[PDB]
């Protein structure tokens, strides 16, 4: 949820699961 | 039932005065506390008052922020005052202010429901009077953090807006750092969602950008369903943003490797007979980079607002347009040369 966007941010993984999630659908 | 209270003035003096209400009525609840609408018994004049709960121990930042402000386009406190909280340090805190019938969201929402677009001018008027209040707020390092369409007041006949709701609001201080989960999701600038805490009042910039944006379409422009989903609707517009963007949204955010993906062309965003220095407008406020954005003294002084400095302008209804040029020197602090070409001739004193 909000965790999932904070472990994104500190994993250095946002664009890359966002660009993921674009295609996906 | 007669209200009647010890209240002190919004703008000064500290001096307490006997305030009488009545048809007291619930218009809005939320996790900061209950917004009523009530009638002045004195002049008949209707008014919102917004109760808050407060530490005792510690000053109201609305307040604080409320008190400092005197603009034409921001809800004016009126009264304040303060109501038994049961609890040692817990009283309620009442913000006594200015009631305004209509906000952007319900016009917009009425013209989306009749599938069709609002009028440009209104459009022109109502960011127009955004802008303003941003720049006057801005001027104090206030930043309000909450800037959407339901909190842009409308007087529908005089076409006049005005800002409220500072709930959300925080005079921001470089080096102090702010809480990145704050902004309703649609309008959230994207160094929030990258976790920024080193951001400045451009944020309002962006949320400004999404509301143009939102009243050219007829529906948000950015609608995610989720934090990560937020940035998947910017991504689809702006495409991915580039490694120094990355470091101007949050220089303490690092991402290695990613895919790149291209922006969409902003001219296929909007519908075909959308106003193109309206998209021009848009472009210059929805940028990845912050600083990149246009400040907003300088988005009033866009050529999309040319047809407002025309001296023969008037509303649809036939009416005038309410006061767009009484600039004042704090309003116009961040760029004082700017005011010759805001105040135009047919404007300026006699
Ligand atoms: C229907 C409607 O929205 N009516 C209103 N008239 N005036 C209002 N003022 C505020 C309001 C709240 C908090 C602030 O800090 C503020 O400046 C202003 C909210 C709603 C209203």
């Amino acid at each position: 949820p909000h965790r999932l966007l904070q472990q994104l941010v500190l994993s250095g993984n946002l664009i890359k699961e966002a660009v993921r999630r674009l295609h996906s659908r | 039932k007669v209200t009647t209270v010890v209240a002190t003035p919004g703008q000064g003096p500290d001096r307490p005065q006997e305030v009488s209400y009545t048809d007291t009525k619930v218009i809005g609840n939320g996790s900061f506390g209950v917004v009523y609408q009530a009638k002045l018994c004195d002049s008949g004049e209707l008014v919102a008052i917004k109760k808050v709960l407060q530490d005792k121990r510690f000053k109201n930042r609305e307040l604080q922020i409320m008190r400092k402000l005197d603009h034409c386009n921001i809800v004016r406190l009126r009264y304040f005052f303060y109501s038994s909280g049961e609890k040692k340090d817990e009283v309620y805190l009442n913000l006594v202010l200015d009631y305004v019938p209509e906000t952007v969201y319900r016009v917009a929402r009425h013209y989306s429901r009749a599938k069709q677009t609002l009028p440009v001018i209104y459009v022109k008027l109502y960011m127009y009077q955004l802008f303003r209040s941003l720049a006057y707020i801005h001027s104090f390092g206030i930043c309000h953090r909450d800037i959407k369409p339901q909190n842009l007041l409308l007087d529908p006949d005089t076409a006049v807006l005005k800002l409220c709701d500072f709930g959300s609001a925080k005079q921001l201080v470089r080096g102090e750092p702010n809480v990145s989960y704050i902004c309703s999701r649609y309008y959230r600038a994207p160094e929030l969602i990258f976790g920024a805490t080193d951001y400045t009042s451009s944020i309002d910039v962006w949320s400004a950008g999404c509301v143009l944006a939102e009243l050219l379409l007829g529906q948000p422009i950015f609608p995610g369903d989720s934090g990560v989903d937020q940035l998947v609707e910017i991504i689809k517009v702006l495409g991915t943003p580039t490694r120094e963007q990355i470091r101007e949204m949050n220089p303490n955010y690092t991402e290695f490797k990613f895919p790149q993906i291209k922006a969409h062309p902003w001219t296929k965003v909007f519908r075909p007979r959308t106003p193109p220095e309206a998209i021009a407008l848009c472009s210059r406020l929805l940028e990845y980079t912050p600083t990149a954005r246009l400040t907003p003294l300088e988005a009033c002084a866009h050529s999309f607002f040319d047809e407002l400095r025309d001296p023969n302008v008037k509303l649809p209804n036939g009416r005038d347009t309410p006061a767009l040029f009484n600039f004042t020197t704090q309003e116009l602090s961040s760029n004082p040369p700017l005011a010759t070409i805001l105040i135009p001739p047919h404007a300026r004193i006699q």
